[PDB]
């Protein structure tokens, strides 16, 4: 069968027809090793990002792009490129950048190189339309095709697949699939994990979440640092706690 | 001339200015590091700019060529306006460095002001079975035909399984030279009176 012709015939996206779309010990180890959830309301444009210490092993960056508000403060790639992300990243560290599906696939790569990373993976969030086969798409003027996926770029400085398949969320829902956290945490990259532009709804053990729409804060730099003082400085986040 | 056409050549040395202009270009290059590769400088130096005035480029990339392909695309004068992924499945529609790879990427570039194309008919995700290793899925041809039906198209670094109506296929494992379009046949004899395409 030709699923592309089918999508032309019926409006069902080809991804609708993908099927099936001891790692529990790793998960349980992740949970034991996880720091308490920490979170801070901060307007990131006006916030000295250097006030977030210590240097992070993982950074998940989820800037609110205009393209997320089809039928609905947006950050442009101009603004995102000016973030001083290399000032808070550990010399060996990882970034995960949600780039959307348009110009972000290019400007996101400029960002990664500007902040000193090289891209090692391209994780695509592929959206099914099983529940609204009819609903079409207001196409970007430059678009050639209907856009039905988003990319999260993984960068490095110094078990899982690169695909996430879920149903397209309701219009105006900007949440990214929580599966990205599982992918990230299964890499065992260290325990200082920062989520920039997270929300009340994404707060999660093992993560420091910083963003303008958080309603509460509990961040304390010295309290936060204390979770990684010796003997715990170099833990991967996938090993037992030190007695 | 609608039926399949092809030229066995070292794409490095063919004078593509004999081929005319094309509504769509597709390339699946042998990026550097079994078959012959091209260095990054050779890739950059390809004369892609003479192949189109207004139209689309489809450029398969992998690994580090994701970045290098974006460079060539921009150097050749295109803007990247879409990115197609092919989700690789088996015959039961199940998905086949730091992660396992379930997809391949095809950059989509635009040059000039293309008019009369049927943009938005297909979506940017292909779901298809890995028929033969290193082969691109045949679905890409249908997508390109729906987008620009009836127009002239050219494929760079193709193989005999790739020849299609409305396409001219270039590659070094093709069977001789098979041209049917009279404008092309004329310019080829002029440029190559003894049928030899030399450096
Ligand atoms: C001699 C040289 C200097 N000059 C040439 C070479 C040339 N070639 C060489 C290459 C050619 C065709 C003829 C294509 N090749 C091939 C293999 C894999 C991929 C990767 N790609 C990634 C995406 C994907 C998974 C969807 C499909 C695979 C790309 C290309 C295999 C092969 O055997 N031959 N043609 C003219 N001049």
């Amino acid at each position: 069968n030709d699923y592309c012709q089918h999508f032309v015939d019926t409006g069902h996206r080809p991804q609708n027809f993908i099927r099936d779309v001891l790692i529990r010990l790793k998960d349980e180890l992740i949970a034991k090793s996880n720091t308490p959830p920490m979170y801070l309301q901060a307007d990131i444009e006006a916030f000295d990002i250097r006030e977030l210490t210590p240097k992070f092993d993982v950074i998940l960056l989820e800037p609110p792009l205009e393209e997320y508000y089809r039928e609905t403060k947006c950050w442009t790639w101009d603004d995102i490129m000016k973030l001083e992300i290399d000032e808070i990243a550990a010399p060996r560290s990882f970034i995960f950048l949600w780039c959307g599906s348009g110009e972000g696939l290019d400007l996101g790569r400029v960002c990664l190189r500007k902040w000193g990373y090289r891209r090692c993976e391209d994780i695509c969030w592929i959206k099914t339309n099983k529940n609204n086969p009819g609903k079409t798409k207001t196409l970007d003027p430059k678009a050639v095709f209907q856009r039905t996926k988003e990319h999260c770029l993984m960068g490095i400085k110094g078990v899982d697949i690169d695909l996430i398949i879920t149903e397209e969320p309701e219009i105006g829902n900007i949440e990214k699939p929580v599966e990205i956290f599982h992918i990230i945490e299964h890499f065992c990259l260290g325990r200082r994990r920062l989520h920039l532009f997270g929300r009340d709804s994404t707060i999660r053990p093992g993560w420091l979440t910083v963003g303008p729409t958080l309603t509460n804060s509990n961040y304390n730099a010295e309290t936060y640092a204390s979770y990684f003082s010796a003997p715990n400085s170099y833990l991967t986040g996938c090993t037992e706690e030190i007695e | 001339l609608f039926p399949p056409q092809w030229i066995c050549c070292d794409i490095r040395y063919l004078d593509v200015s004999i081929l005319g202009k094309f509504a769509v270009v597709m390339a699946d290059p042998p990026w550097d590091i079994p078959y012959g590769t091209l260095t990054d400088d050779e890739m950059r130096r390809l004369n892609i700019p003479v192949l189109q005035d207004d139209g689309f480029l489809f450029l398969w990339v992998t690994g580090r060529a994701m970045e290098l392909g974006r460079e060539c695309l921009n150097l050749w004068g295109y803007e990247r306006v879409d990115e197609i992924i092919w989700v690789k499945t088996n015959q039961l529609q199940r998905i086949i460095h730091w992660l396992n790879h379930g997809k391949e990427h095809c950059l989509v570039g635009v040059k000039g002001n293309p008019q009369g194309f049927n943009q938005g008919l297909d979506c940017d995700v292909i779901v298809a079975e890995v028929r033969s290793t290193s082969h691109k899925p045949d679905e890409i041809y249908g997508m390109i035909e729906r987008l620009s039906p009836g127009t002239r198209k050219i494929e760079l670094f193709g193989r005999p399984h790739n020849v299609q109506p409305n396409w001219i296929t270039l590659g070094n494992q093709l069977d001789g030279i098979h041209l049917l379009d009279p404008d092309v046949v004329a310019r080829f004899k002029q440029r190559y009176p003894d049928g030899i395409i030399s450096k």
